């Protein structure tokens, strides 16, 4: 249900307002409100307070960056209550050590990569260059190049001197080390011509392509020998530093998040010229703890605890769910929808009443309900492990309270699922083929089942009538709720619209059942006449040209409930056909490969379940959200959210 | 209620501003009287 969401107004001096801001941040049960306009100041606190807030925000940002560099995740925990400068001095040692480690390990890894990129080929080039390394008559253009286009480079070598220009590829032929040595200027022209034919002198980065090749090879060999143990020790030091400092970093980050939230909340105040006043919204069910915190203040200051505004424009007033403990898990599904109009009825209990019953009538496979209960047992074991439900495949880490609400909703739906599967007479699909635990007139093995589920000529008319009747009762409840909301909000347009929708729906249903159904339209002639007259009368009471299209849309929304019976019968017929074909090709074809054929049939049925049962469960909820929400509106400004101070801890 | 509290804090600001301006005016008057008495003493 919609909560009261009582409004609270507080006032006093400035330092007491800062202490009460710390209190109402610790007692974060009231969403904020500006209320700046009438005879108030802006409460721009201080540029010194702004600088301290910038220091705390920089501390929190550096803590998040250091947690990211540490690889750990930022978890809210118990705060570290200390000064800002002391927390900065504590963090900056750890942040400096982490920055030095993250620079050094990345540099060692990049140095190992660049050393292994040209380790053996530069060694072979320095082995082949044993006569003119820095001899003052010849340069050295070495090219770790491609395959035997050495004649194409020998064309440029013959363009250079032929009795000079030692130019060959020695070994390590992945990059064939075509070193060339002729002269200074003639070798410059020869290297230009070889690059025109396709060649490149090995100009590597750092010092390996910036020093003499013997010293470059010695330094690269030293780096390749040292970088593995250095990277291992740096990873060990980083892991030990994370395991020894992440707790203090997370406590400091939680305290910094709390202080920065208090700093951001101090900006949204409204001063009174060495006085301060503010407005907020807290629940009337939470009024006791809020009043205890107000008495816990230094003054028990003046808290005008009025209620919210009435159904005429309660839009800045926040919204919150008022459901039972059994109805508490339906709030998670209603969280897919927006917040209410603060006077709009939350149908989330009727959602847990109807979508569980519709999902039970849809899902009537005992094997599927057994798989649901087994998955509930597995999720209950994971919730006994008490971790956040983290599916990196789904990339979703979820709260275990959400998992518990899902398990409770799964149990409350599986009750009706097993109930309607017994009503369908379906055990793991169709086990009545072999052992007739239900009773049919064709194959009586035990007592009868309510639904035949293979025979439908007696079942089609009754299933269609029940699926029509459930949607008609839901449409009547939605129109009555719309008229009641128009009456309670004094919105006579909405009340007359709901009344005309109900009258036109009654007249249209009477006319359809009279003309298209059976005979004897005498009791329904005046019914259809009065329904059309009431629809035209409330249309004149509206005069907004809300035409027959809206009535036909409501009629189609009521008629859409037969798709649930269609989908349930389709899933039952598909599971029965799969199990029957599997049992036929397993036992009726052989009676000895029954285990392998039953395994193949169960695998195909599980694949069909994973393909279709999610949509079968969703389309009842989809039709419920399409019908019950829109019949009550549920798209009117979405109200306001209950957004108090967090104090996440 | 709270709007009355806001207007009460504003009217308290107005009364304190009136009190501070009157204190400044009476202080200027007392300083002028002290200057006249010192001029009489010097004469």
């Amino acid at each position: 249900m919609i909560a009261p969401m009582e409004k609270l107004v507080l006032a006093g001096p400035k330092g007491r307002a800062k202490e009460l801001l710390q209190s109402l941040q610790q007692a974060g049960v009231v969403h904020l409100e500006t209320l700046r306009p009438e005879a108030l100041s802006a409460y721009q606190l201080s540029p010194e307070e702004r600088a301290e807030l910038r220091r705390w925000e920089a501390v929190s940002a550096g803590a998040e960056h250091t947690l990211s560099l540490l690889g750990l995740e930022a978890e809210p925990a118990r705060p570290f209550p200390e000064g800002l400068e002391a927390a900065e001095k504590a963090l900056s040692p750890i942040q400096a050590h982490a920055e030095g480690l993250t620079r050094q390990k990345q540099e060692l890894e990049e140095e190992l990569a660049l050393a292994q990129a040209y380790l053996e080929p530069l060694e072979r080039l320095a082995a082949l260059a044993h006569g003119l390394d820095k001899s003052p008559f010849l340069r050295v253009i070495p090219f770790l190049l491609t395959e035997k286009e050495l004649p194409l480079v020998e064309e440029a070598l013959r363009k250079a001197l032929e009795d000079r220009y030692l130019l060959a590829h020695e070994a390590y032929a992945g990059g064939v080390a075509a070193l060339v040595v002729v002269h200074r200027k003639e070798v410059d022209q020869a290297k230009a011509a070889l690059s025109r034919a396709g060649v490149a002198e090995l100009r590597l980065p750092g010092a390996l392509g910036e020093l003499p090749l013997s010293e470059a090879a010695r330094r690269l060999k030293e780096r390749a020998e040292a970088a593995p143990r250095e990277l291992s020790e740096v990873r060990q030091h980083l892991a030990k530093l994370a395991r020894e400092s992440a707790s203090t970093l997370q406590s400091l980050w939680t305290r910094a998040q709390d202080e920065v939230a208090r700093l951001k909340a101090l900006e949204e105040l409204a001063s009174g010229r060495f006085g301060f006043a503010l407005l907020g919204y807290v629940p009337v069910k939470a009024k006791p703890k809020v009043e205890e915190a107000l008495a816990r203040h230094k003054e028990s200051v003046v808290y005008a605890f009025e209620p919210v505004d009435e159904h005429h424009e309660a839009d800045r007033i926040p919204v919150v769910l008022d459901n039972p403990p059994w109805a508490k898990p339906f709030e998670l599904l209603v969280s897919f929808l927006n917040t209410p109009k603060y006077g709009t009825f939350d149908p989330t209990p009727v959602v847990p009443v109807f979508f569980p019953f519709w999902f039970g009538m849809i899902v009537g496979d005992i094997g599927y309900a057994l798989l649901f209960y087994l998955v509930g047992r597995w999720l209950s074991g994971y919730v006994k492990r008490n971790e956040p439900l983290v599916i990196d495949l789904f990339a979703l880490k979820l709260k275990p309270q959400v998992i518990g609400k899902l398990v409770h909703i799964l149990n409350w739906m599986v009750f009706w699922t097993v109930v309607w599967g017994v009503i369908y007479g379906e055990f793991f699909g169709t086990f009545l083929e072999h052992l007739g635990v239900f009773g049919t007139p064709e194959h009586p093995g035990l007592i009868p089942i309510l639904i035949h589920r293979i025979d439908t000529a007696k079942t089609a008319n009754l299933l269609i009538l029940l699926s029509v009747a459930f949607g008609v009762v839901l449409v009547f409840f939605g129109l009555a709720l719309r008229a009641y909301l128009g009456l309670k909000h004094r919105h006579m347009a909405h009340f007359w619209e709901g009344v005309g929708y109900l009258g036109g729906l009654v007249g249209v249903l009477a006319l359809a059942a009279s003309y298209l159904g059976n005979l004897q339209a005498g009791w329904l002639q005046g019914l259809m006449y009065l329904g059309f007259g009431v629809f035209l009368l409330a249309v004149l009471m509206s005069r907004i040209w809300l035409m027959i299209p809206e009535i036909f849309t409501q009629a189609g929304h009521i008629l859409s409930h037969i798709r649930i019976y269609a989908v349930g019968a389709a899933g039952g017929i598909l599971a029965g056909l799969l199990t029957d074909v599997g049992f036929a090709l397993a036992e009726r074809l052989g009676l000895l490969g029954v285990l392998l054929g039953l395994l193949v049939a169960g695998v195909l049925h599980l694949l069909i379940l994973l393909l279709t049962t999610l949509g079968h469960m969703l389309q009842p909820i989809r039709l419920l959200w399409v019908e019950f929400f829109t019949k009550f509106g549920f798209y009117e400004e979405n109200g306001r959210p209950y957004r108090p101070f967090k104090s996440v801890r | 209620g709270g709007l009355g509290l806001i207007k009460s804090l504003a009217e308290k600001e107005k009364q304190l501003l009136e009190r501070l301006e009157a204190a400044k005016k009476e202080a200027e008057e007392r300083v002028k009287r002290a200057e006249a008495e010192a001029k009489a003493l010097l004469e």
